[PDB]
């Protein structure tokens, strides 16, 4: 009567297709359904399917059913598809009560077309007793781990699009009150490029 | 009429204000395969071979509460207009060959039923039968009226007659269809 | 006095001709004895039999995920029931009792399925005339009844048979009857 | 398609909630579910036509009702720390094997020991650096919001008045300042890129505000700090040469 | 094992 999704989890680079697996060993389908939900939202209904040989389409996603499971083949993806996408099962085995897997919790990666991964010291405010680096335009191949140091933050990737320039950059924040917080030793425990730039 | 080498019902749902009351079958080539005892929230099967399939008292249960609603819109479409009382064709007729002293069951067929809603009672010599009395469900037909058969267990013998006794709205009085060897 | 009632019937109807091939499906909405809508498999769209079917009929014609979640009856219920039914109800083999009583009538007793051929022989010899066969009796407990009266003359030397063919029987049975 | 309300709901412990819920137009089945982080969509109860149809692995203290309206109600008594979870609200046509279940926003609960422990956001802008400008003739302000418990927050970056979406870009889930506090206050951080030359203009006004849902005026405080109510903290920066 | 017809609702 159980359904499950594989994998947990996955992260992709912008434009790797991949295929989200949902099995299931319910008696008597009678429905197939997959969601999009994104992090404190509601979960968004995307396709049904009520018979094996089935397959359904919604511009770069396609939803196919067979007698064992159910695939949810996303094509060449943007950072714009990361959310966690949740299978269901509405079966005579499980009195068609709607039977939801543990979903697929999707991140796509964007591509860099340029990049420049640098460290940067911003200006202290007049309010604030924090310092703040900041380590961007490195590409998304560099992953950012927290800081070990006592009194230090470290915030994960994070991207923004200039669409005026068709440009975009990912980027994490380190603060601390700490006296001796220096940028220069502040993503420490990150694998940074070996090239990128730290000014005086 | 549609023309197949096999019909079914998967299946006939029905639903009705007086009681109110329901009734959940599925049909094969005319024959009742199973129904859902709604009371008793079990399914009962009509032969041994399906016996044995697995089919949820609760799927019965949740179809009727639609005809329940769609009941409701329909007294409200037809400015409530009320069932048409049928006039019911009655046949006594035995399962075998009469032979006296031989297990022989008797068969009641009450056809052309509507509403479906009727009593059928068997009386041997006048008095009531309570004793090897069974009975199907309401068997559907194409016209949308219902067919129901009443059975009796007996042994035959030169005096015993019997009766098959049957109360509808569609009759003034108890319609009667005697039997005898 | 005549009991107030309103009556309301759903049947989801296969209609399966050449085995697997041939198969039609038909959702009759019924309000009382008056079909109002049907869904046909044939047609593909929801339709108003009666002026109390646009309401409903129109409604479920308006929602793709209506339509698909009907259509979708024709696999999900036709062709998967057929299966069990092929396995159950299509396997019942039940042979019928051929008995002879008296002009003389040949009875046919419990079989199925449905399917049947009585016929008379007057000495090898067919007899159409005088025969007057009842209908085909269903007694409802998955068996059939068939009654066969013929008008004989008894004259002496002739031997009346009675050949009954059924899907059960690998060759017809014959009872004979003499005067 | 379906409604839910209230968004937000900050609660003590032994307290009691009612959430709402209205179905889609023609849709005559509503179900509930309860999503937490270790136990993911786990269905609660359902309802069809204003009657009872199905019963999950839901609680005592927890009670469901369907109107004649046909919208629902979620009745949550005696609340403890583990009821803190997304509740979300389902409508089906039929409630039958083929119906289509259509999701709603979600009412999103906090139940917390004691109102004490809330506190609202330390919102702060830091200009860009004169290295940043220097090398990419683009300009990142980064916009700290921390100290605040629980993480019901909204961050949005203004520029002359106006809100911008445009080079902006903010932490998906805020970090925690003790994360060996189970009630630990909540940090988080947001940055707005421009080119050097629209920062370079001092005519140019940034603003960074965070919307934070806390007390409303009902609950009680008498604590001497002001009352954490829901408010919006904001830090403000102009155009440098 | 057997499966069934689901009615459709009226408005
Ligand atoms: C079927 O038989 C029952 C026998 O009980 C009938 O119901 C009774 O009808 C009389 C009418 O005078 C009432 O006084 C009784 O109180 C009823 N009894 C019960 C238990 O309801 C019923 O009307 C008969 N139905 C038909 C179609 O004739
Ligand atoms: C119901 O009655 C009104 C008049 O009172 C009429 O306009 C309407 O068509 C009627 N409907 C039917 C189905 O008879
Ligand atoms: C029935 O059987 C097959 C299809 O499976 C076909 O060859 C045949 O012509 C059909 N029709 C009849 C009348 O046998």
């Amino acid at each position: 009567d159980q359904v499950t999704q594989s994998p947990e989890a996955l992260r992709l680079q912008e434009g790797e297709s991949s295929s989200l697996n949902c099995s299931y060993t319910v008696s008597g389908l009678r429905g197939l359904f997959w969601y999009r939900q994104d992090p404190g939202k509601g979960p968004e209904f995307l396709f049904t399917l009520y018979s094996a040989g089935e397959e359904k389409e919604k511009e770069r996603l396609k939803a196919t059913l067979t007698k064992k499971e159910s695939f949810l083949h996303i094509t060449a993806p943007k950072p714009e598809d990361s959310a966690t996408y949740l299978c269901a099962v509405q079966a005579s085995g499980g009195s068609y009560i709607p039977t939801f897997g543990r979903g697929t919790s999707l991140i796509v990666h964007p591509y860099i077309q340029n990049p420049d991964p640098a460290v940067y010291q911003l200006r202290d405010s007049k309010s604030s007793d924090k310092s703040v680096c900041l380590f961007t335009d490195f590409d998304s191949q560099t992953n950012v781990s927290q800081s070990k140091d006592s009194d230090v933050y470290i915030t994960d990737k994070c991207v923004l699009d200039m669409r005026s320039m068709d440009f975009k950059s990912n980027s994490a924040v380190a603060w601390s009150n700490k006296s001796d917080f220096a940028c220069a030793n502040a993503f420490n425990n990150s694998i940074i490029p070996e090239d990128t730039f730290f000014p005086s | 009429d549609i023309v197949a080498d096999h019909v079914a019902s998967y299946g006939v749902n029905l639903y009705q204000s007086y009681g109110p009351s329901g009734q959940y079958t599925h049909e094969f080539d005319g024959d009742e395969q199973f129904y859902v005892d709604l009371g008793r929230k079990e399914t009962v099967w009509s032969l041994p071979v399906l016996r044995q399939f697995r089919f949820d008292p609760q799927f019965a249960l949740t179809n009727i509460a639609v005809l329940k609603h769609n009941l409701n819109s329909l007294i409200k479409r037809s400015n409530s207009t009320a069932a048409t009382n049928e006039v019911p064709e009655v046949t006594v007729f035995s399962k075998s060959p009469v032979t006296l002293g031989q297990p022989n069951i008797l068969i009641c067929l009450v056809d052309n039923i509507f509403p479906p809603v009727v009593n059928i009672t068997w009386l041997s010599n006048g008095h009531s039968v309570t004793e090897g009395v069974s009975e199907t469900s309401f068997l559907s037909k194409s016209d949308h009226s219902f067919f129901k058969i009443s059975y009796l267990t007996l042994l035959p013998s030169a005096e015993e007659s019997y009766d098959c006794k049957v109360e509808h709205w569609g009759l003034d009085k108890p319609l009667l269809k005697h039997w005898e060897p | 006095d005549s009991p107030e009632d309103f009556v309301y019937q759903f049947k989801g109807m296969c209609y399966f001709t050449n085995g697997t091939e041939r198969v039609r499906l038909v959702t009759r909405y019924i309000y009382n004895r008056e079909e109002y809508a049907r869904f046909d498999s044939d047609v593909g769209v929801y339709r108003a039999v009666t002026p109390l079917g646009p309401p409903a009929a129109e409604y479920w014609n308006s929602q793709k995920e209506v339509l698909e979640r009907t259509r979708a009856e024709l696999d999900t219920v036709c062709r998967h029931n057929y299966q069990l039914e092929l396995r159950t109800t299509l396997q019942r083999r039940v042979e019928p009792t051929v008995t002879i009583s008296p002009l003389l009538v040949c009875s046919v007793t419990d079989f199925y399925p449905a399917q049947i051929k009585v016929r008379w022989f007057r000495n090898d010899q067919e007899e159409t005339t005088g025969v007057v066969s009842t209908p085909l009796i269903r007694n409802g407990d998955w068996t059939f009844q068939i009654l066969v009266m013929l008008e004989m003359t008894p004259q002496r030397g002739d031997v009346y048979t009675c050949h009954v063919e059924h899907p059960s029987l690998q060759n017809p049975i014959i009872v004979e009857w003499r005067a | 398609g379906v409604t839910q309300t209230p968004k937000h709901l900050i609660t003590a412990t032994g307290q009691r909630v009612t959430l709402r819920c209205s179905p889609r137009s023609g849709d005559l089945s509503v179900y509930w579910y309860q999503q937490s982080l270790d136990q993911g969509l786990q269905f609660l109860i359902q309802y069809y036509n204003g009657e009872e149809r199905a019963k999950g692995n839901i609680l005592e203290r927890f009670s469901a009702q369907q109107f004649p309206d046909l919208h629902s109600e979620l009745n949550l008594s005696s609340l403890e720390l583990g009821d803190s979870a997304l509740y979300f609200c389902a409508s089906s046509n039929r409630g039958l094997g083929t119906d289509t279940q259509y999701f709603g926003p979600g009412t999103r609960l906090t139940v917390l020991e004691d109102l004490k422990n809330v506190f609202p956001p330390e919102v702060a802008v830091f200009e860009p650096s004169e290295a940043e400008i220097s090398h990419t003739q683009k300009a990142t302000l980064v916009c700290l919001a921390t100290g605040f418990f629980p993480d019901h927050v909204e961050l949005s970056w203004w520029v002359n008045g106006k809100e911008v979406h445009s080079g902006v870009c903010t932490d998906p889930q805020p970090l925690k300042e003790q994360p060996a506090l189970n009630d630990s206050r909540y940090a988080l951080s947001s940055r707005l890129r421009v080119s050097a030359t629209f920062w370079q203009n001092p005519r140019n006004h940034f603003r960074c505000q965070v919307q934070f849902y806390g007390l409303s005026e009902n609950d009680e405080w008498t604590q001497d700090r002001a009352k954490p109510v829901t408010q919006i903290v904001s830090a403000e920066a102009w155009g440098r040469a | 094992g057997p499966q069934q017809s689901f009615p459709e609702q009226e408005a």
